Formats: C-alpha cells, structure tokens, sequence
C-alpha cells in the first residue's frame, strides 16, 4: 500500500460524522472523472502560422518538433 | 570592592541566567561570544557584547587572553565564569584576581583541591564524610589493583585522579579484566588528562546519584539549600533531575547535610557549590565529588527552596556575610528535563540543525530557561543543550503530571531532541515508583529503559506516499472541529488528476551516497563523515596503514569521533592538523 | 458524580488555564470557540473543540442552549464556566445542574444571594463582617439619599445592588449634585442590567482593595488560601495584583481571614470564591463583596501559598472535603500584570489590532498565562486581556525587581499595551513604599499618577447533512480545492 491517504490530524469524529464528512467530501470531488484522452488534432496550429527563415533554426527545434512530438 | 558590571564568561542558558540575575540585582551586564553566536539571545539581551571572534572553544570562550581583554574593554568590574569551560580553571581563577576583577567563583586554591580527586578525597575523609571502600592513595600496578580487588572483593572502580565527562572511569568485573583495564586508564588519562595517576575503589552496582547544593560565603558560613536526586544519567551525564532527593531516611537526608557542610569548610570553599554523593542499593552515601562552580540542576533548588542562587553568588562574591541563617525547609517538588539536541532514536548521539520551530511550555508551575529561540542555528562546536525545562508542584505526584502536561506542550522543529525520552520517562512506572522507592538509576536509560523513540527523520519524505502533496483544512461537523489533510491527487468520488501526463511516484533516493548494502568505494580519499574540529591527527605523511586504524579523531557537539582508515596503504596526503575546522566532505588524507 | 469530562465554557487564557489543569487532573478538556476564536490557542490545546458559532459573545459564549448542545454533543459530564461570561449566572448553573452535569461553581442560590448586594450586605450583617456605614434598604429617592449624606456626611456612594464590572458605582460628593446622580444612576441601572434598585453607603476616600481567596467545601469546611491587593485599578477595574496583601497590620490580616470565613460559610457558599474588602485610610476594614468564581487574580495566591486553586475546584464539585486542612503560610511575594489591549497614552481607552509579535518573558520566578500568541487578531468583541504576567520571588522588593526584568523582556507589537505603565510602576515611588506604608489606591492611575506614556503609533461553505436522525452541519473552508 503507497497510496496517500485521507488523514484526520486532529479530533475523533463519530461513525455517523465520518459518514457525513466522506459523503461531502465525495460530491465536492469532481471533474476529471474517468482518465479521457484529448485527441490530437493538429489543424491549424500556432506554430504553423509563423512565418520562418528559410535557414530558421526554429524549423527544426520550433516547428518540426512540434509537429513530431507525441 | 562590591560588583557594578558583570562580564558572563559563557553562551547560551547559563549566559542568559546570569544576566537575568545581574539585572535583577540592578548590576550592567557584558556578553561574549565566539563567531557562531553573534546573534544569541544573550548576546542581544546584555547590555554590552563583545565579540572574542575564532569558531571554537579553544580559540573563543577557553581564551584568557580574550575573556581579561573583553572585560578591560567593557569596563566590568567582575567576571562570572558560568559553568564549564574556565569555570573551575584555577589558573583562570587567578588570572581574573591579579587583574583586580572580582572573581564570582571559590578561590583558585579550592578550585584546585577539589578538583584533584585525590587531595579531594583525602579532604573528605579528613572531614570524616562518608566514602566507598577504596584505594586511599594512586594505584601503582595491576597488582596492587588485583591486591585491592582481592581484599574488597569485585566489580572494582578504577578512575583518573582528573578525570571528567563520564570517560574518569572503567569498571572491572572480573580479575582478569584489570591489567588490560589498567593500561587503557593510565593510557587514556595520560592522552586526554595529560597526567596518569589512577586509583581504585569498590563499584556501586546500582547506585542513585544525590548531591546536597550549598551556599558558603566568605564568613566561615554554610548552609546546605537541598538536595536533587540527578540519577537518570546517559554516558554518565545527567538528564533529568529532581528536588528535593525522594524516598531518603531521615537518617541519610541528615548525614548528607551535615557532610556537605564540614566537606566545605574543610575545604575552606566559599562560593556556590555542590557536594556529590552515591546511594548505595543498601542505602549506604558514599562521597562522590565537589563541584566548585554554579550547578546546571540549581533552578530545581531555587524553585523549591525560594532562593536565587546566582544573587547569593553575587553576594558573596561582594563578601557580604549568609542572610540565610539556616537550612531551608523545601516547598513541593521539582523536576528538571535538560532539552538536548540528541536524537534519542539513536543512542542519544547529538547533531547539529536549524531550530526551525521552538515553543516553549507556559502556565502553572512551569519555569523554561533557554539558550536558543525560533530561527536559532546550532553548530557542531558546543554542547547540544538548547533549554532547561523546570517543572513545580505541591508534590511529586503533583509535580510529574505538571510535567506529562508541559512536555505535551512542548513543540521543538528542525532537529533531534531528547523530548520524547522526558515524554516516556515522567510516565514510566520505573521512575513514578511505588511510594517508597524507585527503580531508576544511574545506568538505567542505557541498561534498563525501554527505548522505543523512533529516529528522526524530520520532513523528509521517505515513503512513496510521502512524496504527494498534501493541504491541511478545519472541517466542523457537527461542531467537532477536525483538522483533515487531503492528498493533492484525491481521486475520491469524481475526482483526479492521479497523474499528469508522465507522472510517475517512486520511492525518493535517501541524500546519502550510493546504496546502504556497502560502506564506501574504493577510493583513495579519507573524508570528514561531519563538520567538526580536527582534535587530534594520529598518523604522519608517508605512514603506512592498515583498514581500521585511526586517522583522526574530530571533536562535534563536543564528542569525539574517531575516522578511521578505509583501506590498506601509505598515507599519501594528510591536509589536517590538530585544531583545524573541518567540513563534512573535506579531503583529510589519501591512503595509496 | 466524579468528573470525567470537564467542557470549559469560555475563551482565551482562562479557558486555556482550566484545559491545563484538566490535563494535570488527567480529566479529558472540551474546548468552545465563537468564529472570531476559530485559532484561537485554547481551540488547539483542548482534547476536543466545538464550534458555536456566532460573532459575539451574546451570539456564541452567553447562549445556554449553544453551550449544553456542546456539551451533549461532545459527552462532557462536567462544565466549568471560568469567569465572567456564565460564570456568576444562577440561571445557567441551574440548567447545568438540570441537565445532569456537574456545574463546577457555587450552588445556584449562593450565586443567586450573593449577586444581590442587598441581599449580600444582609449576610455580611448577620456575619458580623464589617461593614460601610450604609443603608440596609434601596433607597427609594433623592429625598432617602440627601437625609443620609446629612446624616453621614459626603461624599456619598449610590450603588446599583446588581449588576456592576465598575458602572454600578456614583459618587455624589455634595449635596446639590444628588438628585441628578440619583435620577440618572436609576435610569441607567434599568437600562444596563434591567433592575433600578439602588442603595447609598459612605464613599472612603483612598481605599485600598483587599480580597481573601477562600476554597470552600461541600461538607462546610473552609480555608483562606490568602489575602491578595488589587488596589491599582482604572475604571474601577483591576490592572495589578498583588499577594500576600501588604502592609497589613496582623489584626488586620485576622478579621478579614475571619470575616470571610464567617461570611462564606453563612452564605453556605462552596467551591473557589473570593471576599472583596475595602481598607480606608483611617485602617478600617469594610466588606465590599463575594465574587462566586475563580477569581481572575488567583495565580498569584497559587504561587504564594502553593495550591492549584483550579484543581481544587474539580475536586470540590467532585464533593471531596478539602485536604488542605490549615489556611497556608504565604512564601514569598508575588505580582500579576494584566497585558490589556489598551492604549495608556489614550485614556486606557481600548484598540483592537493584529498581535503581529508576542515573546513572553521566561526564567527564574515567571509565569505567564496567555490567551493570544503571535499572530493572533485582536477584535473588538471580547474583553482587552491577552494575558497576565505573574512574577514572583523570596521578597516583595526582590519581586519588583524581577519584574522590573520580565518587563524589560516582554516585547508585543501590533496593538498599544499597558505593558508601559507596568513598567512605569513597577518603578514608581508610590508602590515600591517606604518599607511599611504604600500610597497607591484604587484611583492612584487616573489621578496622581504622571501618564507620561506616550500614544501608539471568503465565508466557509456549509453543506447540511442527515444521517439517521441526526442533522450535521458540515462546515468548509470555502475554497476548497478537493
Ligand atoms: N564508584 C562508582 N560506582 C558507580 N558509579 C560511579 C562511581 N563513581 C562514579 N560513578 C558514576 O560516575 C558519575 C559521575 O562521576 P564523577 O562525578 O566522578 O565524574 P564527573 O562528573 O565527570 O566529574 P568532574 O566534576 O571532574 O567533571 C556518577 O554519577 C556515577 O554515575
Ligand atoms: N463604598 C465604596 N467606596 C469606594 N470605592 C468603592 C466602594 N464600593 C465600591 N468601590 C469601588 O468599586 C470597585 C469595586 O466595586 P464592586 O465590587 O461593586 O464592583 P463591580 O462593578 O460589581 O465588579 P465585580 O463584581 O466584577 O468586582 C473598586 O474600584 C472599589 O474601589
Ligand atoms: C560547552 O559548550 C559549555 C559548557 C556546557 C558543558 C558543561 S560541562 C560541565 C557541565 N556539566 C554539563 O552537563 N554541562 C556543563
Ligand atoms: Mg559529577
Ligand atoms: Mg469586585
């Protein structure tokens, strides 16, 4: 086991307060949800609006890589 | 002549404490400090400070030179010394006097009686105190240490006529032992004293440590002020200490009175002092010592007993005669708990670090003397004593729940204290005893305590899980208040973030070089395993050596390590010399 | 019967000295905070902690209901009230009782007799205490209270016989003045505590306030645990105390130590209480009142005679009879400092400020018991008090000298103190004392004495659960991130 857990530093609170506590602190988290992937749609992106020099070193450290990374 | 300006010849605590006193008497006070404690509380809560310079001991407080240049400077009139360092340096003593200084201590000449044991314990016997069946002259020979042990029978005691520090004895529990015990006495008081002469008496096997504080002035006068029981001891330097001595006869409460007086004016001593005793688990006293200086215990005493013994200090010091005319009679009790930056969790080994955090405790019958407050540093140059936790009540009983509260109060952050062992202690059946006796003794933090202090770790994180952050927030359900600490990655209900994209926990690398499975490379260098001062350099350029044979030994928290060499060769660089500052890492020597 | 659970019904130093004395009794502590105490020190020290809610006292720390629904939500069995607040409320204490907690306090009618200075004068009498030539009666006009300055001479003090904190108290010092002072003293006893009854005595012109410290048992015993000097005062009200009372001659020392045995144990009072008395200039004692609570001054008496006056308190309302079988020898001599947030460059008159630092003194003969630390805020709601320095030492001489010390020391920054007319007086001809006579008394500080101090210079979210058959209120800071 190495996850972090929930920690009460301070107090002892009643089953029925640790329920209500929990259940609060459930419904406040929100958002992420499940782990979903943005999908890669390069269209239209920044760097290929730029205009380079013909010998810009950026079109390989700026814009290629852009382009590659993954 | 009568004092008007003090000079305080120390740091920390015992700085503070007297020039509490010396205000409280109206009096100016002067600090010193050496380069590490330029902003000391007591540098700023004196008068004047004046700075010695150097980093450490033997080149600051230990400088007569310094300390008589200090006070010609500053104008005092009068030099108290605290405790150690030139506090029982007869020769200092002396000094102070022949520069016309009034000297806030007994007379060089007691300083130096009592602080050669043998002249100390012929003084006692001639003052017909109680001794432990011992050798009444120095040993000669193994033999005449077997001869005695023959006659008194065994464990026997044999002791460095100057010895301190708890490393003044060995003990030899079978006949064997004693030649081979010999020769390490004589060697090592030679090496650390620099004078050999040994003695010999029977070993008290569980022995409580009990001394009787007394005040003599100038007059001829003494009164004993009470006693503390100082048993609870590791490596044979105190920690906790207690007012007055428990569970003692009436009997043995008088004979250490009246011993203590006669003891004194045998001695001819004037001055604040403290007579040393050991109780037997017969319950025979037997004379152990003459302090010639203030006590670190004596606030357990000013407490019980309502006198300030630092002002009786200053009093006789001026010649003025005892308004105390007779023995106090004790009100409640008192513990004392010394606040030590030693890591319990290791054997009580001392360690230098940031006081990050310090809150004292407060309330009823509560007394803190500190030397260090937040944001205070502590070197490896001086003892690693940050406080003095004093704690009042109307009994024992009274007085060790008053302290189960206080030492649940106090909070120190940024290094090792000994404060969970005071925590254990004030609750363990061994020292709350039944009523009547005790269990503690002089050994029994080492031998007998059940040392379950974890090590100190700090902040640090060392688990997976502690490297996550985390927030802390007051949630009140109900009216409880809670204090609840949330992970930064919660994934509870609809929550995440359980990893931004390549996020990866591991367990992090403890700061230490390589892993634990071996001690070293095989690299040539020798280095510093801490920061400390080079005391002594034990081989030569172009010696050779063999693995395990010492290098140097390096003074911190005032303690000596001993660096020993790693491998086998020729001593190829050595870059120290005795007294030289050294870093943690520092290059001392090659051995090729 | 025994207490287990003490729940500690007030704030600030007093609450934090009854958690300590509870954790010294092994007793467990219930801590209650109002929103402005939310950090308070006293909240983190207690075993427990219970919010009341609110943003005052009459919102938070007076409402009964607030405070027995802490204490039943928490399991306390035991309340102490501290002082001020619900501690001299008869009313209270008999809800407490009512609820079956053990109400560590007097009894509700020794509270209830005692708060009447009518009722309280009439036990003095049948006492014999002494007493200040006065009517037994409220006067009932101005007509009443001319005939008696007539017949007693001016000045004349027309008392409210309740309510007090130092309002109560008119001084006519001719006749021409007392028909207002009358009229207006009526009309703001109706307005300030609700009853008009009030009563006239002889005004001493230069007392000194002298108080004996009494425990008393629930099987009648009792024990003066010393007299103590509160006669440095403003506004009526007490700054710096003093134990043993000084210069007191020993018949004087006698008569108030029995006095107050006499009036405590006719009363039927119990627990920790004080007799208030006033010595004139002519040496004559005069009964002033029976406070029927820890008094705010007892660390001093604590530290001269050697009691925890707190712990004898719980064993008290535990019905124990008292062990201490003999009134105590005062030791030594001890002072007690009230660090005010009040500014004595501006009349005393009271700022609330940020407590942006606060190093209490410490070493040899210091107490000190705090409700504040640093960076605590200061507001308006509650009294100025943030703490008290005791000093103590062998002499009364030695004691100011020690305290000349633990001022020095004491530094606090962010809001006005009084801590410079500590330190002024603690240096001042006029209470050092000739060696057998003082001249402070109880208006020393608003004439004669030289003020040379200069001048200073988001909501939580709640969310309300059910769970079974209970509501629970959750309460969040509100901004939290989760
Ligand atoms: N004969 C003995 N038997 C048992 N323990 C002993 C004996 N002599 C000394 N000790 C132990 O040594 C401790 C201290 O010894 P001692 O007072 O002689 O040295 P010290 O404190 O280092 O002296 P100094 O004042 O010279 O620095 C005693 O508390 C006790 O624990
Ligand atoms: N007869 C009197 N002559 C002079 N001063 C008096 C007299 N009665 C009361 N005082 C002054 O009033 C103050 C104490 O009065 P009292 O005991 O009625 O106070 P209070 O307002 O009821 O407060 P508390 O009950 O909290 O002590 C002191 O300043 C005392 O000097
Ligand atoms: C050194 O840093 C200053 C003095 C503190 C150590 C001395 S040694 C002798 C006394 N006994 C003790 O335990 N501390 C004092
Ligand atoms: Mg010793
Ligand atoms: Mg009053």
């Amino acid at each position: 086991d190495h996850e972090a857990h929930i920690k009460v530093l301070r107090g002892e609170p009643t089953p029925e307060e640790m329920a209500a506590l929990m259940a609060v602190l459930a419904s406040a988290g929100g958002g992420p949800a499940e782990p979903v992937k943005k999908e890669r749609n390069m269209w239209g992106h920044p760097v290929d609006k730029l205009r380079y020099s013909v010998f810009s070193w950026q079109r390989v450290t700026l814009l290629e890589r852009t382009h590659m990374r993954r | 002549s009568k004092i008007s300006k003090v000079l305080v010849a120390n740091r920390g605590e015992i700085a503070v404490r007297v020039i509490r006193a010396a205000k409280d008497a109206g009096l100016a006070s002067v600090a010193v400090y050496a380069e590490p404690d330029a902003d000391a509380p007591h540098v700023r809560l004196a008068d004047e400070a004046f700075a010695l310079g150097g980093q450490t001991s033997a080149e600051s407080y230990l400088v007569f030179e310094k300390i008589l240049d200090a006070a010609e400077k500053s104008g005092a009139n009068a030099i108290h010394p605290g405790y150690g360092f030139l506090s029982e340096n007869a020769d200092f003593a002396q000094a102070v006097i022949d520069a016309g200084l009034i000297w806030i201590g007994p007379s060089p000449q007691s300083i130096r009686d009592l602080g050669d044991k043998v002249t100390a314990r012929h003084i006692a016997a001639r003052a017909k105190a109680p001794l432990v069946p011992g050798t009444p002259d120095p040993v000669k020979d193994a033999d005449e240490v077997v001869a005695f042990a023959k006659e008194h029978g065994v464990p026997v005691a044999i002791k460095a006529a100057f010895g301190g520090g708890g490393r003044g004895m060995k003990v030899a529990r079978t006949l064997e032992e004693i030649p081979e015990l010999f020769e390490s006495a004589t060697r090592e008081a030679i090496a650390a004293f620099g004078r050999g002469e040994c003695f010999v008496e029977r070993y008290l096997d569980k022995p409580r440590h009990v001394e009787a504080q007394v005040i003599a002035d100038q007059h001829g006068n003494v009164v004993v002020a009470g006693t503390r029981d100082c048993s609870l001891q590791r490596r044979f330097q105190k920690l906790v200490e207690e007012a007055p001595a428990p569970f003692l006869t009436d009997a043995q409460r008088k004979e250490i009175h009246e011993s203590a007086k006669r003891i004194c004016k045998e001695a001819g001593y004037y001055g604040a002092g403290t007579v040393e005793y050991l109780v037997g688990q017969d319950g025979l006293i037997s004379f152990l010592e003459v302090n010639t200086r203030l006590q670190v215990e004596h606030p357990v005493t000013e407490e019980t007993s309502g006198i300030d013994l630092v002002r009786q200090q200053f009093k006789i010091a001026n010649g003025e005669p005892l308004d105390i005319t007779e023995d106090p009679t004790p009100r409640g009790h008192s513990f004392e708990f010394r606040i030590n930056g030693e890591d319990a969790g290791r054997g009580f080994l001392p360690a230098p670090g940031p006081v990050t955090k310090f809150v004292a405790p407060t309330g009823p019958g509560v007394r803190m003397d500190s030397g260090v407050e937040t944001g205070s540093v502590i070197g490896g140059q001086f003892d690693s004593m940050l406080a003095k936790l004093i704690v009042t009540g109307a009994t024992r009983e009274e007085a060790l729940e008053r302290s189960r509260r206080a030492l649940a109060e106090f909070t120190v952050e940024g290094l090792a204290t000994v404060i969970p062992f005071h925590r254990a202690v004030v609750s363990d059946p061994a020292f709350i005893g039944d009523g009547e006796k005790f269990d503690v003794h002089t050994r029994w933090i080492e031998t007998e305590w059940n040392n379950t202090v974890e090590p100190f770790t700090g902040g640090d994180p060392i688990e997976e899980e502690d490297t996550v952050p985390r927030q802390t927030v007051v949630v009140e359900v109900g009216g409880r208040r809670l204090e609840v600490s949330l992970p930064g990655d919660l994934a509870i209900g609809g929550g995440g973030g359980a990893a931004a994209p390549g996020v990866v926990r591991k367990k992090p690398k403890p700061r230490k070089r390589g892993g634990g499975g071996a001690k070293a490379a095989s690299g040539d260098a020798v280095t510093a395993p801490m920061q400390g001062t080079v005391v002594k350099v034990a081989v030569e350029e172009g010696q050779e050596v063999s693995a395990g044979d010492l290098v140097v030994v390096l003074e911190a928290m005032k303690m000596e390590n001993p660096v020993t060499a790693h491998k086998d060769g020729t001593i190829t660089g050595l870059a120290v010399e005795a007294g030289a500052a050294i870093t943690q890492g520092t290059v001392i020597a090659e051995i090729k």
